[PDB]
């Protein structure tokens, strides 16, 4: 599915631009913002990675 | 192409001084994984070491591996490299770097390990001496006080290779090496054939060629 | 082909003496795998007395017999040997030698000897027909027996028609009396094949080299 | 010293179509060397089980071995007729190598009566000197039977019994009167006598010397 | 501190056409809050890099044969295969990614499993050229046995020794998979001329006896 991985590619960009933010409100929003793309897309896979990288980011950064 | 990292040679250092290994990946897009650096010591387990993390460069340490370690990137080349200072004799070890994924924190892709050897004995020859023979028989060569590894021992230029034993080479106290060749012959053939053992250290280009015989007790 | 062992070399001998048994192995590679020597008593257990290894470096034997056996293998004819010096009553047994290899411990056996420690003297048996009266002639089925009588040592073969007749024949355990041995054989056949057929029992006793056939006769009443 | 192998039970006496279990108790650890043979009666022993659970080319799978540490066991699901022999557990994790005292395996059945032939001596064995009466007993179950041998109606025996035969399962016996040639032809009538459990009337085989 | 990872056993013989089964127990519990459990099996063979086998438990990963099967849950995890060929022989072991640091176990060895075989016991004894040098060394060599366990001890006038010998072993042979070892002692001149007998005494399991091979400085 084309539109799955064009998904899949904005979610890994917007997972890299929240890794590298300074700002956990900023991240927070960029990876609600990527739940969101994941529910447009309809795919549970996108789901589960949208999952852990806010498990990640919040480890991380927070 | 296939997926893959491609590590330097073999490391040989005197204590006090700095090396650096480089780890050059291939086969996807680099800024989506992690750099995971693991060590292995002789007879003991694999110990993560550390790892980096693409998007923003911060290296993170285990306690153990502070101070003396170094991470670093070239992201352009797509490589990353280890730097080691202050060598002693307690890191002679392989070094794996591997692949960490984000999604189920696993390493899938390993590279071929590079090894480094901390010795402050310098290069020496070996030296052969005839384990003697005294209806099966055995006999062959001991090969002493050699640095470094590894030597090839082969019988009769390679005409002899059924029974022979090549035992591991062993590090003696004061530094340096050795191992054992035997080979079980027909007793009624000792009298007849002639057993040469022929030894070849290439850092030292020393080849020696040996001949065992019956011990004159006469 | 098949792996054969075949032993030779026992039967009876005076104590005090020394024995030499063989084994030749065939279907096999002779060079590559261990070779035992095992021994059973009479209506007991197993015991095991030794065993070799290819090149005949080491010899591994019981305690109890490591001073008395002595071990041998010979490559060249495919052959292995059991010496023993000194022998008693107690040495009266039956004899295998096995293979015992890499994968499998003890795969193959042989068939096995007889040693009889004893100061008796070889006697060749006595082969008597046994032929049924005139009374047992009522019924399908009629039964004929050969005698074996006075003989030492075991053992004694009997066969009925050189092994064409199989089915229907008794060989009962010999009993031993007065240092000798006696047992019979009976044999049981459809009234309509004999006396039309002829029966004979032949009796081999190889510690006494003496074959005997004896023809099954109706009595001469 | 040398590690004892205890086995159990020592007889077992079964049913065609049942399921039997022998256990071999070793006096310190063997891992898992453990072997079992099956001996059939007057043939040489065969392998059936090695390293305790793995099962030997051409074995039917109604054979099984199991077992660790201090205590094996081998189990036969379906008894078949052919299965009657004696069974041994051997051990070769340390020398010397010991084998088990072995369980002897019998078979049951329905009673059957025997069937009883007598033999007068030959013509052969009178002429030198002795005289062999012999009784056959064929084909009857179970073991336990008396044989009374009487010469003109009055009470040198031998009696030999096989071993149960593989395929019916019955035991057969010979009894054997040993006389003098002068004592055998002083007497006419002589009669073997069977007294089984199938029957309660004992079965009388009777011959006469004068008769033939 | 860090998860301490315990597998059981230490060294596995199997043999080719059963199954096989190993143990890895953790020192705390591996469930992550999450949900899941970061449980992973890694095979390396000799003389290159591990690879991963099993990941999470009990799924597997892509390119890994029907055979390999994971379960477990808590603190006790359990690897088994069912049917072992030749080419699943190495050394397995687990890790855990579920607490920082990931943490590896020590590792299972696999190898293949036949009959007991006592050892042939040779002894070699030092050369003149090596006299001539100031030092002597002693050799006794164990030919062709099994298990890997034996155990050398070396005598000098009956004095037992202690702190001077080294050993080797091979690799198990590719033909019928047997071992040998090597026993090295050191001595230097003075204290060789000292002494007249020497002896190597070796107990195996498959030996009724120790065996001692000896012999006696300038003699023959
Ligand atoms: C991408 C990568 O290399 C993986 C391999 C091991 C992973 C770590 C394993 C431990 C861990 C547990 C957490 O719950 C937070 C994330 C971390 C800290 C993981 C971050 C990503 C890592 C470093």
């Amino acid at each position: 599915d084309e539109k799955a991985k064009t998904a899949e590619t904005l979610i890994w960009q917007l997972f890299g631009k929240a890794m590298q933010q300074s700002d956990p409100n900023e991240a927070e929003k960029l990876l609600k913002k990527a739940e969101e793309l994941a529910k447009k897309a309809n795919d549970p896979r996108l789901e589960q990675v949208v999952r852990q990288h806010q498990v990640v980011v919040r480890f991380l950064v927070g | 192409g296939q997926i893959q990292l491609v590590q330097s040679g073999p490391e040989l250092k005197k204590p006090g001084e700095t090396v650096k290994i480089s780890c050059k990946a291939s086969g996807y897009a680099f800024t989506n994984y992690g750099v995971n650096w693991v060590k292995e010591a002789p007879g003991k387990e694999l110990k993560w070491m550390g790892w980096i993390n693409i998007y923003t460069g911060e290296p993170t340490y285990v306690d153990d591996f502070k101070g003396r370690f170094a991470f670093s990137l070239e992201t352009s080349a797509s490589t990353a490299y280890l730097e080691i200072n202050n060598l002693k004799n307690e890191d002679t070890a392989t070094y794996f770097c591997t692949r960490g994924d984000y999604v189920n924190w696993y390493f899938d892709v390993w590279g071929a390990g590079t090894t480094v050897t901390v010795s402050s004995a310098s290069t020496k020859g070996p030296s052969v001496f005839p384990l003697a023979p005294s209806g099966t028989a055995a006999l062959g060569c001991l090969v002493k006080d050699y640095f470094p590894e590894p030597v090839t021992v082969s019988w009769n230029s390679g005409a002899l290779t059924s029974g022979v034993h090549t035992f591991p080479a062993v590090l003696q106290s004061s530094g340096l090496y050795s191992l054992s060749s035997v080979v079980t012959v027909p007793s009624s053939s000792l009298g007849t054939q002639t057993y040469i053992c022929n030894v070849n250290h290439k850092p030292s280009n020393t080849k020696v060629d040996k001949k065992v015989e019956p011990k004159s007790c006469d | 082909g098949e792996v054969k062992l075949l032993e030779s070399g026992g039967g009876l001998v005076q104590p005090g003496r020394s024995l030499r048994l063989s084994c030749i192995a065939s279907g096999f590679d002779f060079s590559g795998y261990w070779m035992t020597w095992v021994r059973q008593a009479p209506g007991k257990g197993l015991e095991w007395i030794g065993d070799i290894n290819p090149d005949s470096s080491t010899i591994n034997s019981t305690p109890s017999l490591k001073d008395k056996v002595i071990i041998s293998r010979d490559n060249a004819k495919n052959t292995l040997f059991l010496q023993m010096s000194k022998v008693r009553s107690e040495d009266t047994a039956l004899y295998y030698c096995a293979q015992r290899g890499n994968y499998v411990p003890f795969p193959y056996w042989g068939q096995g000897t007889l040693v009889t420690v004893s100061a008796a003297k070889t006697t060749p048996p006595s082969v008597y027909p046994l032929a049924p009266g005139s009374a047992a002639q009522t019924n399908s089925m009629v039964t004929l027996g050969c005698l074996v009588k006075g003989y030492f040592p075991e053992p004694v073969t009997v066969t009925w028609n050189s092994g064409s007749l199989s089915s229907g024949v008794h060989t009962f355990p010999a009993v031993l009396q007065s240092d000798l041995y006696t047992l019979s054989s009976s044999v049981t056949v459809p009234s309509s094949t004999w006396p039309s057929e002829t029966v004979t029992c032949n009796v081999a006793h190889p510690a006494s080299s003496t074959k005997v056939d004896k023809k099954i006769v109706p009595r001469d009443c | 010293g040398s590690i004892v192998m205890t086995q159990t039970p020592k007889f077992l006496f079964v049913s065609a179509g049942d399921r039997v279990t022998i256990t071999c108790k070793a006096s310190q650890s063997v891992s898992n060397d453990v072997e079992w043979y099956q001996q059939k009666p007057g043939q040489s022993p065969k392998l059936m089980i090695y390293f305790a659970s793995k099962r030997y080319n051409g074995v039917p799978d109604r054979f099984t071995g199991s077992g660790f540490g201090t205590e094996f066991t081998f189990t036969i699901s379906t008894v078949q007729a052919e299965d009657l022999a004696v069974y041994f557990c051997q051990q070769d994790y340390s020398s010397p190598w010991t084998f088990g005292g072995g369980t002897k395996l019998e078979i049951k059945r329905a009673d059957a009566a025997p069937t009883v032939s007598i033999f007068p001596p030959s013509s052969e064995q009178l002429t030198s000197g002795g005289a062999s009466v012999v009784c056959f007993l064929n084909n009857f179950y179970p073991k336990d039977i008396n044989v009374k041998w009487k010469i003109d109606g009055s009470e040198g025996v031998l009696n030999s019994w096989t071993d149960q035969d593989s395929k019916d399962s019955t035991y057969s016996m010979s009894s054997t009167l040993t006389l003098t040639k002068d004592e055998y032809e002083r007497h006419n009538s002589y009669t073997c006598e069977a007294t089984h459990k199938t029957s309660t009337s004992p079965i009388v085989k009777s011959f006469n010397r004068g008769e033939c | 501190g860090d998860v301490v990872m315990t597998q059981i056993p230490l060294s596995l013989p199997v043999s080719l056409g059963e199954q096989a089964s190993i143990s890895c127990r953790s020192s705390q519990s591996l469930i992550h809050s999450n949900g899941n459990t970061y449980l992973h099996w890694y095979l390396q063979k000799p003389g290159q890099s591990p690879k991963l086998l099993m990941y999470k438990v009990s799924n597997r990963f892509y390119g890994v044969p029907d055979r390999f099967s994971g379960s477990g849950s808590g603190t006790d995890f359990t690897l088994k295969i069912s049917r072992v060929e030749a080419e699943d022989l190495g050394i397995y072991f687990c890790s855990q990614s579920s607490h920082v640091p990931p943490t590896f176990g020590g590792g299972t060895k696999l190898e293949i499993k036949r009959t007991v075989a006592a050892p042939s016991v040779f002894i070699f004894p030092p050369s003149d050229e090596q006299l001539k040098s100031g030092t002597a060394s002693v050799v006794c060599l164990l030919n062709n046995f099994y298990p890997r366990e034996a155990k050398v001890q070396w005598k000098v006038d009956n004095a037992l020794q202690s702190g001077n010998s080294q050993e080797s072993v091979t690799e198990q042979d590719s033909k019928d998979s047997t071992y040998s070892l090597s026993s090295t002692l050191t001595l230097s001149k003075a204290d060789y001329e000292k002494h007249k007998v020497y002896a190597c005494e070796v107990t195996h399991q498959g030996l009724s006896s120790p065996v001692t091979k000896s012999f006696n400085r300038g003699e023959c």
